[PDB]
């Protein structure tokens, strides 16, 4: 049975380098191409190239050459890819997969994520939006500003406000994070019953809990 | 090496849809579709051209020759909304552009809702107005930040979220980020929604001194 | 039954590239004397 199976996430200086593992359960690399496979976030799949293992030739994409080296170690059933230079291009999901005897791509493994970030972690500042100075509906919301690196949590009423919520993709601002989340409860039960914004963000270890309050 | 053209790269029927794909060289019928999605691996439907893949239901359809190929969902019943690519590997391997399918359905006005900055931020010498424009579709939506009247692009982030499951609308978030003194230096501040379902603007705002 | 794609060249190595599609693998038949995946080993 077929497995491929990568190192885990990195997180490099800009300039600086990588070198990512794949290894192979099931089968000998000796009788198959390994291929290495980048998807960068939000972007389709670009091929980047392969190495025979058997004799360690190997082939780009020229879009990549000088960017990556494709590698392989038999002993350890392993092939890596190494990307020098990094820049915030590099930044994405890399997945190795397997030809020769697939005509084309069938396995693959779980994908490794390279992120190109000089950022130090930095817990986020969480801010309540409320409606100040009034219908059927009324919509809160919860702002998390400027933390790195992904990912946040952001639940309401710690799980058990889930309908009429909106939790907005991060989005990059001087190269730390931003999100918001919205939702929507019935005028009825807002002040009067209470909508917290609860934020956890593992990576500082920090856990914030957000009362929304009418503005006054 | 050999360039690889997927049209569209999104589209929306509710259906049937079909898909293109052409090719710099001509390949000799060794395309293949895949089906991409959330942190899944991109799982193969059809190779050579036309070959379906070992247990894959029957309504994908791929076909072609030469330059020229073609892939047809028959109904995406319900799985199939992702993303699909096309790939060439007569010689090396190139994806195409990909296509992102969307769940066609009736116009939506977004409800538009803004906020001023909280106390806490302010505490912060920053500030941050926020406005949501939640469930509209179609996904194209045009937001403009007004101060005192007048128009500013500068700092400002924006977010969709993913098409909703449930009833299959968009939602947006538009965040206007200043410092707090800056803040301070205005009175009028304004974010308005331009979309299909409006000739005219619907617009959020609010004064500092209310 | 079909051609294995040109992007082939020297899995099989001392044999002959096989694209069986409607199973989806390719196959080396091998020369004779040469046994292996990709026809790699002798005798
Ligand atoms: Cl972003």
């Amino acid at each position: 049975e077929v497995q491929l199976q990568q190192s885990g996430a990195e997180l490099v200086k800009p300039g600086a380098s990588v070198k990512l593992s794949c290894t192979a359960s099931g089968f000998n690399i000796k009788d198959t191409y390994m291929h290495w496979v980048k998807q960068r976030p939000e972007q389709g799949l670009e091929w980047i190239g392969r190495i025979d293992p058997l004799n360690d030739k190997t082939k780009y994409d020229p879009k990549f050459q000088g960017k990556a080296t494709i590698t392989a170690d038999t002993s350890s059933n392993s092939a890596y890819l190494q990307l020098s230079s990094l820049t915030s291009e590099d930044t994405a999901v890399y997945y190795c997969s397997r030809g020769g005897g697939d005509p084309v791509f069938v396995y693959w493994g779980q994908g490794t994520l390279v992120t190109v970030s000089a950022a130090k972690t930095t817990p986020p500042s969480v801010y309540p939006l409320a409606p100040g100075s009034t219908n059927s509906m009324v919509t809160l919301g919860c702002l998390v500003k400027g933390y790195f690196p992904e990912p946040v949590t952001v639940t309401w009423n710690s799980g058990s406000l889930s309908s009429g919520v909106h939790t907005f993709p991060a989005v990059l601002q001087s190269d730390l994070y931003t999100l918001s989340s919205s939702v929507t409860v019935p005028s009825s039960t807002w002040p009067s019953e209470t909508v917290t914004c609860n934020v956890a963000h593992p990576a500082s270890s920090t856990k914030v809990d957000k009362k929304i309050v009418p503005r006054d | 090496d050999i360039q690889m053209t997927q049209s569209p790269s999104s589209l929306s029927a509710s259906g049937k849809v079909t898909i293109t794909c052409k090719a710099s060289q001509d390949i000799n019928k060794y395309i293949a579709w895949y089906q991409h999605k959330p942190g899944k691996g991109p799982r193969l439907l059809i190779h050579y051209t036309s070959t379906l893949h070992p247990g894959i239901p029957s309504r994908f359809s791929g076909s072609g020759s030469g330059r020229d190929y073609s892939f047809s969902i028959s109904n995406l019943e319900p799985e199939d909304i992702a993303t699909y690519y096309c790939l060439q590997y007569d010689n090396l391997r190139t994806f195409g552009g990909g296509t992102k399918l969307e769940i066609k359905r009736a116009d939506a006005a977004p409800t538009v809702s803004i906020f001023p900055p909280s106390s806490e931020q302010l505490t912060s010498g920053g500030a941050s107005v926020v406005c949501f424009l939640n469930n509209f579709y179609p996904k194209d939506i045009n937001v403009k930040w007004k101060i005192d009247g007048s128009e500013r692009q500068n700092g400002v982030l924006n977010s969709w979220t993913d098409q909703d499951s449930k009833d299959s609308t968009y939602s947006m978030s538009s965040t206007l980020t200043l410092t707090k003194d800056e803040y301070e230096r205005h009175n009028s501040y304004t974010c308005e929604a331009t979309h299909k379902t409006s000739t005219s603007p619907i617009v959020k705002s609010f004064n500092r001194n209310e | 039954i079909t051609k294995c794609s040109s992007d082939m060249n020297g899995y099989c190595l001392h044999g002959q590239c096989i694209y069986l599609v409607d199973m989806s693998q390719n196959y080396c038949r091998c020369e004779v004397g040469y046994t292996g995946v990709r026809c790699e080993h002798f005798f």
